[PDB]
């Protein structure tokens, strides 16, 4: 089975940086992309960014540069090539960032594209004061 | 009359898509460089000269490069081959030990920092009572600080072991043929304006492929095919921002690298029979290995590529480019292996531009790691050794591999990034052509004839 | 940018009935992928390429359209299924449906 | 005498064009057919395979009235609710690959009507020579 | 028309009944019989020793006067002395293996006998298309 | 039939060099206790007169 | 007072990997192309003699 699990809930300062880890569990890692997504109440959805582990190839949003940075780091022994870790850091903190964080995982189909996001975390909700 | 009997026929010709094995040849001059120092010619038998390649009329086939087969057991092999060539040469386990390390003799400004550390310590002898003091160079991105005084270690030597090269074998590529088996075709798309999806009318089958020379790659693909007239992109699904971008332009770049540093090789023995190879004086100034390339025709070219990607875009739309973004190593940069040594060289200096809707040579600094760990599997880290002499290599530019933005939030230009990833996209620019079918004989079909008693 | 837009959206209904909420592209040739999110838990894919159906999906939600223009049927409401919906072409989104006991 | 004709084409060579065209020629599509260290399993796999497959095919065209004639001719007559065609426009107008497409549905019971086809006469010949 | 009829079994289903009825089947124990990292090494060489039986089968039933006939007469008379049974018996009362017993003794003799007549036959007629 | 041990049990990585990893048993957590196996009385006493007859 | 390992003066010694695991799987066992596996389907069979189904 597939699972993810994040972190506990934070409260921050205005004009601080906050660092969110995502760990995977239940498949091989260095096989998937792994995507980063925000809920803001009265906004709906909004896509951040999404990063593959292979090599940390990263893409960020337009509206959103200069402010994110995404790392991994994967696990090294065969004992257990499974377990994986990525790491999501915002800095430039704004009373705007009120909302929930998902770190999600697509579907592993044939005609599953990229986007149609199956697995999620439990969300990490964020309050800036 | 009306009564039309069914009648067998034996070798109609007629196919279905299908997938399989496929076979490796090459030619009769990689035999000359014998005794297998040159890999694929353990699994090579020569090739024919002369292959038929048969013209066909008025059949038209759909080819899809994106689901095509056989690119990923070409991913397979080389690997395999690439493993294969190992085995036979020796480990380097005892060389994981405590390393007395200083500065190179150089007048050295205090703001830089050295790209050479010199280090001295103890190996065991060819007997096992006797050992001995010893010195050699490394570069900074091999060793890491173990923690008065100040001292390193190696950065593999805790997840892994480490495994020499041969000297004798030679890395340059070599030109690879597939073939198919008895029973099978190999059918080719030879129209000249083909984005790589979908029906091709002029199409023409063959037995065994073109010369196909493997390069390993990371951004700016080389010594590759260039396309007969304009310059085309390729991708799978455009609006979708996921997919990387093909880029295959006419007229060839010329690019030269090097890396001026004489270099002295010297043999450590370990023991019984196994030879290990450091790094010894340095005879000359310390300079910087980098590359040039011609202005005007980089600026040309941008030109020629800005002119076609606009039509998949609108017209009045803002292009620009910009540097990667971040990640490892070994995809910020663009990364080769030219001389049998590899090289990691800095590409930002070429993707710094903006388009409005209407002599001298660009260098362009690099740096050399002596390890190395390609495909990053997990266990698996190869060191390199060094080579004699000042080195220099000249190749033709050919692609290009880009990434669009995901922009939302209603901004007009679109800007473009390298970024190298998977290795699949660099034989995916050469298999693109290429689909295989498999033979049906036996239709059956009514006419006017009767078996007699 | 590709926007999305939703229609009715708000929705009053009773139990056993059927009910389909609307969203029209502004831009053709894409698919399309419906999403569930009840109260306080985590969302669920329902719709992939605009007719699948994903792991634990039972086949009354029946996603159909062409174009620019989706359909999402659901026959056969029950209580769970009074929910949270979403319309979803790329990274981009669109702002959602409620349906509601009535 | 000839100044320019047809000479002859590789193998699928015909395959374009019409049936009746591409029925001149078979022993070309025949004869490129047979021929012409983990690596010697993979090969030797591929070439069994390639054996396999054709002594299958020679195997099922001679339970049938033809062992090697290459053309065959039988007594079951073709009924017309499969292909609904008329024979003067088969033979001029589509190819094979246009054939198969259309002939894909009924097939698999043709091979069994044969089947019983020649099991039937081969006993009642074998009858006729009995009382021979 | 039928409610209800012997349909067909499996390759050796017929095998526990009588020659007469099992007659009436051959083309099922015939075609269950081609197809349908060391241990790669153990497969191809059942496939090929398979392929080997096979191709030994046909080739000996290629030098006497049927290749492909899958039934055959001869011209080879049945002496009494091997068998010393009645027609009106075999045909409805033994199976294979109930035969086969019996009939262990005389073989690799008449083997030799249909060779001699076949090379004799095709001597002849060779013959007379020489004349002819 | 039931078998169990019941020793609450910690395993540890030690190294022995370059990638090569190596499992102790560490520390025990629990009552040193007897692994042991359980079958019923009666069933078995009737599968041997079974045996027996 | 001191010990050692019981195997060291004997042989070497081979870890498992705790990767692989040790529960069984149903294997089957298939004949090649020409040959068939007889099974006797009686209720009684001792395992030695003829078998009538
Ligand atoms: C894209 O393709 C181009 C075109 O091939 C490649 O450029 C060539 O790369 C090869 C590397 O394999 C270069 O070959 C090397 O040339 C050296 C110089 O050779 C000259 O001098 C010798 C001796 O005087 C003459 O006989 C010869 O005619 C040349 O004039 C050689 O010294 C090298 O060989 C060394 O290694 C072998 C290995 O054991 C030793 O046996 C030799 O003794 C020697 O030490 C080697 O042959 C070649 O010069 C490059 N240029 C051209 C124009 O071919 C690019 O490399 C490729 N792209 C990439 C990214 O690799
Ligand atoms: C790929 O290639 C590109 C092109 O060369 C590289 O891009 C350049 O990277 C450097 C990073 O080092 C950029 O930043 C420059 O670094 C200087 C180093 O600072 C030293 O000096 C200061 C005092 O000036 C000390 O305090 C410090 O400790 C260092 O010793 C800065 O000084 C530069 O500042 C310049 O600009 C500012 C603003 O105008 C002025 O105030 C300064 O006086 C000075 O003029 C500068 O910040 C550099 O800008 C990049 N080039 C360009 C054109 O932007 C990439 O780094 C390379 N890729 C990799 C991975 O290295
Ligand atoms: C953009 O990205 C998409 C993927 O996100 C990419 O793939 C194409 O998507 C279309 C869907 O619009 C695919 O077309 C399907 O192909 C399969 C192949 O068998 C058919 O089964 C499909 O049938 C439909 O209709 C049936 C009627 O009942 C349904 O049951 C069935 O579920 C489907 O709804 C349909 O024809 C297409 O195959 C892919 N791939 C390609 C190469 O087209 C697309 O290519 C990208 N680009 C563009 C310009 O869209
Ligand atoms: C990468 O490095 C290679 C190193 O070989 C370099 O290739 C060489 O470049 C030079 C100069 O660019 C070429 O020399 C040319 O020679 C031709 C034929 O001899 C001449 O037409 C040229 O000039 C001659 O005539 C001029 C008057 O018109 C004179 O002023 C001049 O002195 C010459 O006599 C020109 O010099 C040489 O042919 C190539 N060699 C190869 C193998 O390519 C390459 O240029 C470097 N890359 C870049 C981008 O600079
Ligand atoms: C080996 O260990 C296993 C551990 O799982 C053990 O198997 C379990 O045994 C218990 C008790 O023997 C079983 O529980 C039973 O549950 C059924 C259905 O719920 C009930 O009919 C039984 O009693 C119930 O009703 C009684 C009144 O009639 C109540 O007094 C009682 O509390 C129950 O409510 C009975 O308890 C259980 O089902 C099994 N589980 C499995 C998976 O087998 C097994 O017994 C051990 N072996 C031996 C030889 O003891
Ligand atoms: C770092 O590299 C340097 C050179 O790049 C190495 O230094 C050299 O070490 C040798 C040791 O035998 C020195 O040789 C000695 O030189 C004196 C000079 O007269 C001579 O009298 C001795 O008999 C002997 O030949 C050599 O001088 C020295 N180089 C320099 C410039 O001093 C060194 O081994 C490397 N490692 C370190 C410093 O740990
Ligand atoms: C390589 O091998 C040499 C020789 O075996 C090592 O030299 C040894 O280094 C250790 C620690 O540097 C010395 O111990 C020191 O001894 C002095 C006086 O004996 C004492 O003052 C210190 O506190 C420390 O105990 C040791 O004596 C010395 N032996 C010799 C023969 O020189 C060397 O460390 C090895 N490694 C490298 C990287 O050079
Ligand atoms: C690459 O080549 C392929 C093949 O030519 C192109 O795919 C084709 O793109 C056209 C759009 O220019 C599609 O036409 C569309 O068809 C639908 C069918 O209903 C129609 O509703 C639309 O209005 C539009 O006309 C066409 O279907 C599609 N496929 C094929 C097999 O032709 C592709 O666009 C080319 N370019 C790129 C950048 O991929
Ligand atoms: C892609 O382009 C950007 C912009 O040119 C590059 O960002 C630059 O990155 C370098 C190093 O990451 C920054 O240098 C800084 O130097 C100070 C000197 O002490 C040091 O303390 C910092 O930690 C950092 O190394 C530089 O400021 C930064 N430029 C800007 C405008 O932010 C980026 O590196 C390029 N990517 C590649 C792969 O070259
Ligand atoms: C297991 O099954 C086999 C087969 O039924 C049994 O073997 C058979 O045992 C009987 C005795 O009950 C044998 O009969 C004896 O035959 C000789 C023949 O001369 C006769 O002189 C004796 O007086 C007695 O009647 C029989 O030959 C033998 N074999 C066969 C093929 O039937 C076996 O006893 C069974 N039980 C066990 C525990 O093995
Ligand atoms: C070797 O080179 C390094 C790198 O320059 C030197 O490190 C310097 O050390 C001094 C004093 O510790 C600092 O003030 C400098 O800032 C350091 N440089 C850097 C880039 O951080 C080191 O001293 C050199 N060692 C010798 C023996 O020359
Ligand atoms: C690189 O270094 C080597 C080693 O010194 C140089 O080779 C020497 O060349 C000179 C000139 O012919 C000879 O006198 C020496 O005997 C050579 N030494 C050896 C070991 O062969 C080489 O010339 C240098 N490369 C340059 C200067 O480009
Ligand atoms: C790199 O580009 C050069 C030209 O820019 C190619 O050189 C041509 O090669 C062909 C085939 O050998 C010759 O017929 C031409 O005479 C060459 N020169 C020109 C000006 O066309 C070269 O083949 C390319 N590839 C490599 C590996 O160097
Ligand atoms: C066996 O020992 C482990 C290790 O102490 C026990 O796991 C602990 O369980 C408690 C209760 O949830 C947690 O607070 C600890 O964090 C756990 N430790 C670890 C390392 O996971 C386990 O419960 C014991 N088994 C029993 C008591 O049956
Ligand atoms: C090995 O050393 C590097 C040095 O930074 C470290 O990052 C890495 O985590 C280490 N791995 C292990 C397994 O100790
Ligand atoms: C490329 O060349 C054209 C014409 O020489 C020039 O107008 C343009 O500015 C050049 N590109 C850049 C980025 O300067
Ligand atoms: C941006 O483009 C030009 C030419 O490359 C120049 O002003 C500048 O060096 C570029 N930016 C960087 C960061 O190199
Ligand atoms: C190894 O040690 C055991 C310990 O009792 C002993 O019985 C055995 O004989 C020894 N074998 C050898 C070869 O020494």
């Amino acid at each position: 089975q597939v699972q993810l699990v994040q972190s506990g809930a934070v409260i921050k300062t205005p004009g601080s940086s906050v660092k969110i880890s995502c760990r995977a569990s239940g498949y091989n890692f260095r096989d998937y992309s792994i995507h980063w997504v925000r809920l803001i109440p009265d906004k709906g959805f909004e896509w951040i960014g999404w990063i593959k582990p292979l090599w940390g190839a990263v893409s960020y949003a337009r509206q959103l540069q200069g402010r994110v940075s995404m790392t991994r780091q994967l696990s090294q022994d065969p004992d257990d090539p499974d377990w994986g870790v990525a790491y999501m850091e915002f800095s430039g903190l704004t009373p705007a960032d009120t909302a929930e964080y998902f770190c999600v995982r697509r579907g592993s189909c044939d005609y599953c594209g990229d986007f149609p996001w199956q697995y999620w975390c439990q969300g990490t909700v964020v309050v800036v004061s | 009359a009306e009564n039309l009997w069914v009648t067998v026929y034996y070798g109609v010709p007629v196919w279905k898509d299908a997938e399989t094995t496929l076979f490796c040849a090459s030619d009769a001059k990689a035999y000359e460089t014998e005794k297998h120092n040159v890999w694929a010619t353990h699994a090579c038998v020569p090739t024919d000269p002369n292959p038929q390649e048969i013209h066909l009329e008025n059949v038209t086939e759909e080819f899809n490069m994106w689901k095509n087969n056989m690119v990923e057991q070409m991913h397979t092999d080389i690997i395999s081959l690439w493993d294969q060539s190992l085995k036979p040469c020796v480990k380097l386990t005892p060389l994981c030990v405590t390393l007395q390390c200083t500065n190179v003799t150089n007048n050295i400004t205090d703001d830089m920092r050295g790209e050479l550390k010199n280090c001295s310590f103890n190996m065991t002898t060819e007997l096992r009572d006797k050992k001995q003091k010893v010195y050699s160079l490394f570069y900074r991105l091999d060793v890491v600080q173990i923690n008065s005084n100040k001292e390193y270690r190696l950065i593999n030597c805790n997840t892994s072991a480490i495994t020499q090269a041969c000297p004798k074998v030679s890395f340059e590529p070599i030109p690879i043929h597939y073939c198919a088996p008895a029973g099978f075709a190999i059918l080719k798309c030879k129209d000249k304006k083909f984005n790589g999806t979908g029906p091709c009318p002029s199409v023409s089958t063959v037995q065994c492929t073109h010369g196909i020379k493997p390069v390993v790659s990371t951004q700016l693909l080389l010594n590759g095919s260039l396309a007969e007239e304009e310059v085309m992109i390729r991708s799978e699904n455009i609006t979708n921002n996921a997919k990387n971008i093909l880029v295959q332009f006419n007229t060839p770049v010329q690019i030269n690298c090097t890396r001026p540093n004489n270099n002295t090789r010297k043999s450590i023995r370990i023991g019984p029979g196994q030879a290990f190879y450091a790094t010894g004086d340095i005879i000359g100034d310390i300079r910087q290995a980098h590359c040039n390339v011609s202005k005007a025709t980089w600026n040309e070219t941008l030109g020629k590529v800005v002119k076609q990607l606009r039509k998949h875009f609108g017209n009045n739309t803002i292009i620009r480019f910009a540097n990667s973004s971040g990640g490892d190593l070994e995809v910020t940069t663009h990364s080769f292996n030219c001389g049998g040594e590899f090289f990691y060289c800095n590409t930002s200096g070429l993707f710094n531009s903006t388009w409005i809707s209407n002599n001298d040579s660009i260098t362009l600094p690099c740096r050399i790691k002596q390890i190395i760990n390609m495909w990053q599997r997990i266990g698996q880290a190869m060191y390199a050794p060094p080579i004699q002499g000042v080195i220099r290599c000249v190749s033709n530019i050919t692609g290009l591999i880009l990434t669009r933005d995901g922009g939302s939030t209603n901004s007009t230009t679109e800007t473009f990034r390298p970024g190298g990833g998977d290795m699949r996209d660099n034989w995916r620019s050469e298999l693109y052509k290429y689909k295989v079918v498999k033979i049906e004989p036996l239709g059956v079909a009514p006419t006017r004839c009767k078996r007699r008693v | 940018e590709i926007v999305l837009t939703q229609s009715p959206g708000i929705l009053s209904l009773s139990p056993g009935e059927t009910a389909t909420l609307f969203c029209k592209a502004s831009q053709g040739g894409n698919a399309m992928t419906w999403y569930q999110k009840r109260r306080g838990q985590v969302p669920r894919l329902l719709i992939y390429d605009t007719s699948r159906r994903a792991s634990g999906v039972p086949d009354r939600f029946v996603g159909s359209g062409s174009g620019t223009d989706f359909f999402l049927t659901i026959n056969k409401l029950d209580r769970e299924d009074f929910a949270v919906y979403y319309c979803q072409q790329f990274e981009f989104f669109g702002l959602g449906s409620e349906l509601e006991v009535h | 005498a000839v100044g320019i004709g047809a000479v002859f084409l590789g193998f699928l060579g015909a395959a374009g064009s019409t049936m009746g065209a591409a029925s001149m020629t078979l022993t070309v599509q025949a004869r490129n057919l047979l021929s012409g260290t983990v690596w010697g399993i993979k090969q030797l796999q591929a070439r069994v395979l390639a054996v396999e497959r054709y002594l299958r095919d020679q195997q099922l065209l001679g339970i049938w009235g033809c062992s090697g004639k290459l053309i065959c001719c039988t007594n079951v007559p073709w009924n017309s609710s499969w292909s609904n065609r008329n024979l003067s426009e088969i033979w001029d107008n589509m190819t094979w690959l246009q054939w198969d497409k259309e002939i894909s549905n009924y097939t698999q019971i043709i091979y069994g009507l044969l089947e019983e086809s020649q099991n039937q006469q081969e006993k009642n010949e074998q009858d006729l020579l009995a009382l021979d």
